[PDB]
């Protein structure tokens, strides 16, 4: 099996009130958060999945656990109301991943943009290549409403691996009607 | 609520300890650790508290995180042994705060309804009692700020207990105590004028500097109103002690009487005594 720390990061933006993917984007990424916990059980028990609030400040009620059971939990009342912060969330995995015990386990990071985001090309391209220096591989999965056709977030996926490096890839995500398990059939597939 | 807090020597060496523990393996940020509080009264006390691995990310500058397995289980324990011990708040050593600090107290609320942070210092430089206090309230503003989470200075005060002076009160032992009634309150004076006008002179000239720049702070107002309370009397030329004047010296009166009236009778117990048994020694002897 393969080894790995995954932290999944879930969207508390103001744009994720909404129902766009049913019942509605609280519950359907609380589906998203049950396919992937419930997979890595499926994969390795070892793999300790913890949570993060990207927006307005970043906080971590979960220690890193490879239970799920404390995860499922924090999924409801989770009130998502803010402005959806970015940068910050990036290394807010790879610090809980510098507090790992373990070194054996890979850094990987995947998070939940609902929201358009206000950012400059050249500061995903700073945080991409930092990333190629600390070996992250993260994948980054398009939620909500954003740039159509989202430019910012694929230049920050494509410039963050390369050769080959298998890797990180972004799936964007139609705005239609859709259930949440059939929004990560593409990535849960091939990441 | 918290009004002022107390420090004890044990649990500030408890951040000084763990600066020997991550300073030598680095790297970034400092010691941050989660404190442990008792709390009899409205007055803050604390006894021990534990250390806890924390990182701050400079860029990417609003990540923190404690470990809250660390937390957990590790207050059982503390807990097992004292039952009144419980944590109160968290600390760290500084020196100043980044604005990432207002989301450390609002995580760990679910532990204590108000979580009091402490400043310390590691290095003891200036200007005074050391370390910090802060208490984390919402006053929101006067300009009409969303509501504003900011730290208030809480007032530190150093403490002590039964059976902790023991090894720590000994290793000094180059300290002369005190001695109060004669150097003691007057080194004081010395210094009551340095540390009294030299803070006058740091803050006179930044409120010059208002003028010039950084306004706000407008204060407002705090900084004119104890000013002018400080200005009962000035004092300035020349003194204004007209009513003061006789009373000057009319407190000198029996202080200087005195000091003339026990000096003559205590000479008459040095000096005669002295004469007495002197020659009673000194001329029987030869």
């Amino acid at each position: 099996m393969v080894l790995e720390s995954t932290m999944v990061c879930v969207d508390n933006s103001e744009y994720m009130r909404n129902g766009d993917f049913l019942p509605t984007r609280l519950q359907a990424q609380q589906d998203a958060v049950n396919i992937v916990c419930h997979s890595k059980t499926r994969s390795n028990p070892e793999n300790n999945v913890g949570l993060i609030t990207l927006a307005n400040d970043c906080e971590v009620l979960t220690t890193l656990t490879p239970d799920t059971g404390r995860i499922l939990s924090k999924l409801h009342t989770v009130q998502p109301k803010g402005k959806i912060t970015f940068c910050t969330g990036i290394r807010v995995a790879h610090l809980a991943l510098k507090h790992r015990q373990g070194k054996n386990h890979k850094m990987r990071i995947i998070a939940f943009v609902g929201s358009p985001v206000e950012d400059n090309e050249k500061d995903l391209v700073k945080l991409a290549k930092r990333l190629k220096k600390e070996k992250v591989n993260v994948d980054i999965i398009n939620f909500g409403e954003e740039e159509v056709n989202t430019e910012k977030l694929t230049a920050f996926v494509n410039t963050l691996n390369g050769k080959d490096g298998t890797g990180s890839h972004l799936v964007t995500v139609p705005p239609g009607p859709s259930l949440a398990d059939a929004l990560i059939s593409s990535p849960i597939l091939a990441g | 609520a918290v009004q002022k807090v107390v420090v004890h020597p044990l649990v500030l060496l408890s951040v000084v300890d763990h600066f020997n523990r991550i300073g030598k393996v680095g790297n970034q940020k400092r010691v941050v650790g989660v404190l442990l509080g008792s709390w009899q009264k409205k007055v803050l006390d604390v006894s021990n508290s534990f250390a806890v691995p924390f990182d701050e990310d400079d860029k990417d500058d609003s990540v923190w995180f404690l470990d809250h397995d660390y937390l957990e289980n590790m207050y059982g324990m503390f807990k097992k042994v004292n039952a009144r011990e419980r944590i109160v708040g968290w600390y760290h050593t500084g020196p100043k705060l980044h604005k990432n600090d207002i989301a450390i107290n609002e995580l760990m609320k679910r532990y204590c309804p108000n979580s009091v942070l402490v400043i310390i210092d590691v290095k003891p430089k200036d200007l005074g009692l050391p370390t910090e206090a802060y208490i984390s309230v919402e006053e929101v503003h006067d300009d009409g700020t969303p509501t504003s989470k900011t730290f208030e200075h809480v007032t530190s005060e150093i403490g002590a207990e039964e059976a902790e002076e023991v090894g720590v009160e000994h290793l000094l032992r180059d300290i002369k105590d005190t001695t109060v009634g004669t150097l003691s309150q007057r080194i004081t004076n010395q210094v009551h004028g340095l540390k009294g006008l030299n803070s006058k002179l740091l803050d006179i000239r930044s409120y010059l500097e208002k003028v010039a720049t950084g306004k706000l702070p407008i204060n407002h107002q705090i900084i004119y109103q104890l000013q002018d309370v400080f200005n009962l009397l000035p004092d300035v030329s020349l003194q204004e002690f007209v009513k003061a004047f006789y009373l000057k010296t009319n407190d000198q009166m029996v202080v200087v009487y005195l000091a003339s009236l026990i000096r003559s009778v205590v000479a008459l117990h040095n000096l005669i005594n002295n004469k007495i048994a002197n020659r009673d020694a000194e001329k029987k002897e030869g």
